[PDB]
């Protein structure tokens, strides 16, 4: 088949910016007729690609996201969370001294409008 | 997802324009098939993006006796996997019939289950109240036991029966 | 800290979702009347108009079918919602009971933390919950060890565990420090310092001995 | 499932596994999870008044 697929357009909402960027699913960078990339998930355009993480902020999808942070719009990989090793040995315990009350919200939806 | 036009017509303008005459009957499809592929990657981040920090386990693997190096990962596999779920993963274009990729990898999925694994193995149940409070894995053991209704004397006896059983 | 949850206020979007959804629905249900379906036509006066009996019956058959498939679409997809609503509906009268009625230790059921209390409050289709929990903080990390031995017998906390400061050993609660000495009446005894692996040498302290001088 | 069977102990009877639930650790499987579950299960009983 000659090679088809879905355009999608990446947007940061119009209150905030204009510029977009556009993924053309599995298509090669050099059959979709600045800033070009290629990844295994199809050709990106309008976003550079760069080798930091961060949290993610515009996601894009397969683990990418794009920020505007460092302005034009990138291209990185998502941040999965910090790290933290505890410190376990055979005979140590940590114990609280001291604690806080919290309150959190939950929602949920019970009923529609009856047509 | 599946493009409606590329299905019904199949690159032919005289079916195109005649899709024309039947409305947004498109619309629907599209908005219908796109709605529930957003909620499969929120089901998955529900099951495991349970955790903030990403735990990991002391290099000296060895817990009261209790041997846990099948459900752990291991450093010498593909991606990383424990040799468990290696088990698991080794058993199990057209005209607009499109399949779309997941969110997570499987690789990101490892991630958040083997940091589930380190947190129960060196901080109980508690990194999920709070900060991750370090106990020794025997004495959890024997916590868990009185909240079953047996005394904890009953564990730190045969403590070695205990292990050996868990271990086979 | 009820106090912020305003702040953080002034979220909701699981409410409107479901106004943007029945919404939706009328209106491309509305929209649809607006289209031939491949007949002369889409008004069902204006092809008698002109256009003759044997003829017209037909243009208005296709009509019919095509607008009557738009009402087997609305409806199938109402009932398919409506059991998802139904179902976010059971676990709001669940946690109703179990959160607010009484206290849950069920996991993350209400809340993140230890459980203590809830208070409900109406929202326009829906019930938000206000979830008090409670957050141990500031830990210190401490030596332990699983019993004590005195007089050649183990001993074993009731409830609690033992703690070391660096040069003495205590009992101590295990959701809040709180250290007290070790005696014979914080402890109980079962079996010999030969079986336990860990167990420490200190002193437990009788009572008795001492009121007797 | 993952956070009262994993994170922590539960009481509620079958949720967790057959016998009485001391713990769980969870797997990885290609489109779900798969829940290997610790419990507890009394052995040789004998009669008394
Ligand atoms: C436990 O935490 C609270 C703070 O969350 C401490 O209370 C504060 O103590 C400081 C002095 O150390 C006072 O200046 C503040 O006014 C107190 N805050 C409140 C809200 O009363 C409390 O002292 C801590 N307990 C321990 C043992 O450190
Ligand atoms: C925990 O169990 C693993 C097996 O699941 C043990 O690894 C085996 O160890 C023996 C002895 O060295 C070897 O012959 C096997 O080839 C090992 N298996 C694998 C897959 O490498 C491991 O030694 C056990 N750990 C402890 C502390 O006993
Ligand atoms: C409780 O039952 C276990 C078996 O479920 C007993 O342990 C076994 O004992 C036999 C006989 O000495 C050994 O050959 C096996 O190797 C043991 N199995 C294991 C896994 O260690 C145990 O002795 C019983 N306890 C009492 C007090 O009778
Ligand atoms: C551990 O705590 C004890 C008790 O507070 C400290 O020991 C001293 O104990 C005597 C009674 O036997 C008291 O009169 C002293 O006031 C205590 N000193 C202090 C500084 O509290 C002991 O010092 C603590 N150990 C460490 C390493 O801090
Ligand atoms: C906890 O583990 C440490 C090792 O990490 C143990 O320390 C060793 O203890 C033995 C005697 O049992 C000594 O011969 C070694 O020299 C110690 N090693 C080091 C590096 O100091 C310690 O005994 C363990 N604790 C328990 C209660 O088993
Ligand atoms: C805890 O105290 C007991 C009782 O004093 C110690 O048992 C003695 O151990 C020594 C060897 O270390 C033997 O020579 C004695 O015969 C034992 N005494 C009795 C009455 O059996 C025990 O060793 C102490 N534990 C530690 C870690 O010091
Ligand atoms: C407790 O005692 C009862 C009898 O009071 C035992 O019942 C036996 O059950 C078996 C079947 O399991 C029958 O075939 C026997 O006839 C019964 N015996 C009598 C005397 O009625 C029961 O087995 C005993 N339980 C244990 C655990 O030993
Ligand atoms: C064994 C271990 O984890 N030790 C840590 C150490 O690495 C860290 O620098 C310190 C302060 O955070 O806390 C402790
Ligand atoms: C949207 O625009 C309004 C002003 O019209 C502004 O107050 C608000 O912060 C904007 N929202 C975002 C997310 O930028
Ligand atoms: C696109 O085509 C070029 C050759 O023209 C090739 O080098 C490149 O790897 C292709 N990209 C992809 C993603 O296949
Ligand atoms: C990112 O790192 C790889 C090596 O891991 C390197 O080949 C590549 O050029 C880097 N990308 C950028 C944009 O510097
Ligand atoms: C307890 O000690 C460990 C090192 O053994 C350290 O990493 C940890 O931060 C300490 N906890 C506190 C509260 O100081």
């Amino acid at each position: 088949p000659c090679s088809f697929g879905g355009v999608s357009v990446i947007t940061p909402g119009t209150n905030t910016s204009n510029q977009v960027a556009v993924l053309y699913q599995g298509v090669n960078c050099t059959e979709v007729p600045s800033n070009v990339f290629q990844t295994r998930a199809g050709c990106l355009i309008g976003a550079e690609y760069v080798n930091n993480s961060y949290e993610c902020d515009i996601p894009i999808g397969a683990g990418i996201c794009a920020s505007y942070q460092t302005q034009s719009i990138i291209a990185y990989t998502m941040s999965l969370g910090a790290e933290n090793s505890v410190a376990y040995s055979n005979n140590s315990i940590a114990i609280p001294t001291n604690f806080t009350i919290s309150v959190t919200t939950e929602i949920l939806p019970v009923s529609m409008t009856k047509t | 997802s599946v493009d409606c036009t590329m299905y019904i017509c199949g690159d032919s303008t005289e079916c195109s324009n005649l899709l024309l005459q039947y409305g947004s009957f498109c619309t629907q499809l599209k908005r219908a098939l796109t709605g529930i592929a957003v909620e499969q990657d929120k089901n998955t981040q529900e099951v495991f993006a349970q955790v903030k920090q990403i735990y990991k386990t002391p290099p000296i693997k060895y817990f009261g006796g209790f041997n846990f190096s099948q459900i752990l990962p291991d450093p010498s596999k593909p991606s990383k996997r424990s040799p468990i779920e290696d088990l698991l993963f080794n058993k199990v274009k057209f005209k607009g019939l499109t399949v779309l990729p997941p969110l997570l990898t499987d690789e990101m999925i490892a991630q958040y289950t083997s940091a589930l694994l380190a947190g129960t193995i060196t901080s109980g149940w508690t990194f999920g109240a709070g900060p991750a409070l370090q106990i020794p894995f025997p004495m959890q053991m024997a916590y868990r036991f009185n909240g079953i209704g047996v005394t904890q004397n009953v564990l730190y006896e045969n403590q070695k029966l205990i292990a050996n059983q868990f271990n086979s | 800290a009820i106090g912020k949850i305003q702040d953080s206020l002034s979220a909701l979007g699981k409410l409107q979702d479901v106004v943007n959804h029945n919404a939706q629905a009328l209106n491309t249900l509305v929209k649809q009347l607006s289209s031939k379906f491949g007949a002369i036509s889409s008004v069902l006066n204006d092809i008698f108009s002109r256009l003759d009996p044997p003829e017209a019956e037909v243009q208005i058959d296709r009509l019919i079918t095509g607008r009557l498939q738009s009402l087997q679409t609305y409806v199938t997809q109402q009932l398919i919602r409506a059991a998802e609503i139904r179902a976010s509906a059971n676990l709001a009268a669940t946690k109703m009971s179990e959160c607010v009625l009484g206290q849950s230790k069920r996991v993350d059921f209400c809340g993140k933390g230890y459980h203590l209390m809830s208070f409900p409050q109406s929202a326009p289709h829906g019930v938000v919950f206000l979830h008090v929990t409670y957050v141990p903080a500031q830990e210190k990390n401490f030596t332990t060890a699983p019993a004590i031995c005195h007089d050649g017998k183990a001993h074993f906390p009731r409830e609690g565990v033992f703690v070391s400061n660096g040069t003495h050993w205590f009992v101590t609660q295990r959701n809040f420090y709180e250290p007290q000495i070790i005696t014979t009446d914080n402890t109980f005894v079962s079996g010999n310092c030969d079986v336990v692996i860990g167990i420490v040498n200190n002193t437990v302290y009788d009572p008795l001995q001492p009121e007797l001088d």
